[PDB]
């Protein structure tokens, strides 16, 4: 429940927590694929690649260390967890890799058998992982020429074109001390770790700060993907939502949870307190579908993705789901935002609070990184249960009505209809 | 004509047809939309309109 973080000559951050088995020790970079340019865009994942190499990951296994690594779009992470004892090795291991190693990783024959695989891996995705594709070309669309247009795993045509000199140009420009938080999670005291890094001295690129780029600007717009072979349509919809560190973080959250998600198989999700699913169940216009509010840096995507095989109804699916959120305007009541605050505060707990550490990394380091502190889960509840129906109601009056949305699809969108037809529901006809 | 030139019975009775007649063009045109409703509007290119469709 203790979020300590101190700054020496590089900024340690921890969060303890005794009941846990197991230590999870990493660095986690301010800077991820929102940072590239669309010639080296892969360059972060090709990284993490690497870090994750059969080479390195069997030096770690003899140690008894398990790696892992995330690319994001504001930031980077590298981690390695451990027992509560070996907590000091996995340090080694660390240092190892970003100093001692940063030349044995990148070599020409484990360069070329690592750019293979992400190769092949980026285009499983693009073939097949057609939900997070089309999400993925919804924030190319909605922030095109933009930092945060740019996929994390990369594009083919950007990845088979990279070479070596790129991921180090990358690693000098970003991998910096000033563009870092080195991250503790699992059972460790802070006073612990901070000692082990405070031991060892060695700034190693010290007062070097990373390039600055544009502003982040949602633009209203839209990219469909058509392809009749596949069995289903695959949408993504959304408005410019609220970037982390905003007033209004909670309340878009908050209206996110009181559409919620669904799956049309699960009978327990058929029942839920959603005006929403008297209209879709009918018909049965969807398999499933899922409301967020993605939040970074500079901006986030407040909308929902769904997934559908009535391909002659697409038009009734968006329908309903607009008019519905036309009422967070308008005519939410009390009880939807209280049941909104219920689920919200459960969600957010089980992700702050999960039985693995590695997720906590990320989650606290993603947080230091962009307002030097975390909030606690208890102060995150006092915020959650302050919202009035008043709140939601000017938000969405300045965020979902008659505002501009992106759109991404793929799969048999025949029935999709245009923008301007999609774009008209974001309100309604008054006297 | 109702008799043994153009006059009165002839313009009474063309009075009452031109009365009548615009109701059976709306009849007719009803019939247009209906043939023109089961194949939709072609276009200048002279082909298929199938591929991409506007509201
Ligand atoms: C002798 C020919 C002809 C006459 C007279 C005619 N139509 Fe048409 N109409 C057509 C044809 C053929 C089309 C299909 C045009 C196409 O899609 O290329 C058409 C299409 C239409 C359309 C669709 C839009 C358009 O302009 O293509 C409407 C509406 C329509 N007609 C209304 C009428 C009405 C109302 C009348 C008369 C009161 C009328 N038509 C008289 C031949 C005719």
């Amino acid at each position: 429940a203790e979020v300590t973080q101190l700054s020496n000559g590089i900024v340690v951050a921890t969060e303890h927590n005794p009941s846990a088995h197991t230590a999870s020790v990493g660095v986690v970079f301010g800077s991820g694929a929102a940072n590239e340019n669309p010639y080296n865009n892969g360059v972060s994942n090709l990284w993490k690649n690497i870090f994750l190499s059969k080479e390195n990951s069997a030096v770690a296994a003899k140690e008894g260390l398990a790696l892992s690594s995330n690319i994001s779009r504001d930031f980077q992470s590298y981690i390695v967890s451990s027992l509560p004892g070996s907590t000091d090795k996995s340090l080694d291991f660390l240092n190892q890799s970003f100093i001692q190693q940063k030349a044995n990783l990148l070599s020409s024959s484990n360069f070329e058998a690592t750019k293979k695989s992400v190769l092949k891996q980026v285009q499983d995705f693009e073939d097949n992982d057609h939900p997070n594709r089309v999400l993925e070309h919804l924030h190319s669309t909605a922030f095109q020429n933009t930092p945060l247009s740019l996929p994390t795993r990369g594009t083919l045509e950007s990845l088979e074109n990279l070479v070596v000199a790129d991921l180090e140009s990358f690693a000098n420009n970003h991998f910096l001390n000033s563009n870092a938080v080195v991250v503790g999670t699992g059972n460790i005291k802070h006073e612990d770790l901070v000692n082990s890094i405070e031991s060892k001295n060695l700034s190693l690129q010290t007062g070097t700060k990373p390039v600055l780029k544009k502003k982040a600007a949602f633009l209203g717009s839209e990219v469909r993907l058509r392809d009749d072979t596949l069995p289903k349509a695959w949408i993504s919809l959304a408005v410019e939502g609220e970037p982390v560190n905003s007033p209004n973080y909670f309340v878009a959250k908050l209206a996110a949870q009181i559409f919620g998600s669904y799956n049309a198989f699960e009978p327990a999700s058929r029942l839920q307190g959603i005006k929403l699913l008297d209209n879709i169940q009918e018909y049965q216009l969807c398999d499933n579908f899922n409301h967020f509010s993605l939040s970074y840096k500079d901006s986030g995507l407040w909308g929902f993705s769904t997934a559908t095989r009535n391909v002659t109804m697409i038009d009734d699916l968006i329908h309903f789901t607009l008019k519905q959120w036309n009422r967070l305007t308008i005519s939410v009541t009390d009880t939807e935002v209280e049941r909104a605050k219920s689920l919200l505060k459960l969600q957010l707990g089980q992700l702050y609070e999960s039985g693995n550490p590695v997720n906590d990394a990320n989650l606290l380091g993603a947080e230091v990184l962009i307002k030097g502190s975390k909030l606690s889960l208890g102060e995150a509840f006092k915020k959650i249960d302050a919202i009035t129906v008043k709140d939601v109601k000017a938000w969405a009056g300045k965020r979902l009505w008659d505002q501009d949305i992106a759109i991404a699809g793929t799969g048999q969108i025949e029935g999709l209809l245009d923008y301007m037809r999609i774009r008209s529901d974001m309100s309604m006809m008054r006297w | 004509w109702g008799g043994f030139s153009v006059s009165n019975p002839t313009i009474q009775r063309f009075f009452a047809l031109h009365y009548l007649v615009p109701f059976i063009i709306a009849a007719m045109v009803i019939m247009h939309l209906m043939a023109l409703h089961i194949h939709g509007s072609s276009n200048p290119l002279g082909i298929t309109g199938n591929l991409d469709r506007i509201p």
